[PDB]
């Protein structure tokens, strides 16, 4: 009746917020680890180039290394 | 109850009363067989509820594990 | 049924069987209000853990609503 | 009984994996939003340099306008 | 190739176009069926007092999650 | 310049991504919903017997348009 009616439908709430949480969750992994990977192979970059002291590169190596 | 076992004492000795005595027994006797049926409706439609109650509850529980 | 009505055809016309049969009906009886006790007291049990159920689910969500 | 228990439990249980979706949600964000800070200083120091044609910019510009498919117009 | 490039852009503003057509489409779709799911569920809660294990069955599968 | 080609490119593409996420979303979704019309019609059918009018009102939603 009424009771087990409301029950399951509390439940079902409950079972939808975490989804969506679950998925929020999930897809702001996944843009923070599209933009982690091109620091990470920016970085890459500035390494390889580390001896010939680019003045522009300095800037980047610069920014890579700032924090917030 | 009180009637019948007063039914039973006059039938056991001896013609108009003993066939009219057998016959309230013959009423009497599928009577109880009547109420009985009716007794046990009454119970299987409760424990048919019971059951659904129970049923309802169980497989709520089933999906909540998956949860 | 096939037991009882023999029983009743014996006791129509005339004897120390008769004191036999009709104490099998006494204890026939005896068996069926018995049978009939049993009966209601499983609609008062089936009623009993329908209520306690209905009471059981409306407290649990009074109280999952306050939690 | 240990059956309303049980849904009192996993109740509980549900709120906590939304929270803690949420946490990851909130934490993760704010990471993506630090890196794309970065990103975009990044950028706009290649987009000034861009006449240079230096390669080793032009590789790093690349990879800033690459997509999960790679590059965007290849070589 | 300049060619080459003007219709790459074409064909990904199309394919997003055609993508933003079958959201828009499905989201309809979507609260339309939502819509009726809700009314079923009225009809249900008008009967919970009934305890009609059909209509159980009914309020089982708006409250699932399952997929 | 090369620079503000690729950056356009970039974002059409991460834009058609985009869309069809949504798209795909959104038609889940919608098969989640259906589905359980779907279930609700069959339970009707089964008990199509009974000639029950809460049952003939449910079967009216499901069959209902716009
Ligand atoms: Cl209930
Ligand atoms: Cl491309």
């Amino acid at each position: 009746g009424a009771s087990m009616d409301a029950i399951k439908k509390k439940m079902q709430m409950l079972k939808l917020d975490k989804e969506n949480a679950l998925d929020r969750a999930e897809q702001a992994e996944a843009d923070k680890d599209f933009y982690f990977g091109k620091l990470r192979n920016i970085e890459l970059i500035c390494q390889e180039n580390e001896g010939e002291n680019d003045p522009v590169l300095q800037r980047i190596v610069d920014i890579l290394y700032a924090t917030d | 109850p009180e009637e019948h076992e007063d039914i039973l004492n006059k039938l056991l000795d001896p013609q108009s009363e003993r066939t009219e005595a057998l016959q309230q027994l013959r009423v009497n006797y599928g009577s109880f067989v009547s109420e009985y049926n009716d007794l046990e409706e009454k119970v299987a439609h409760a424990k048919e509820e019971n059951l659904n109650m129970h049923q309802m509850l169980d497989q709520t529980l089933l999906e909540l594990n998956n949860m």
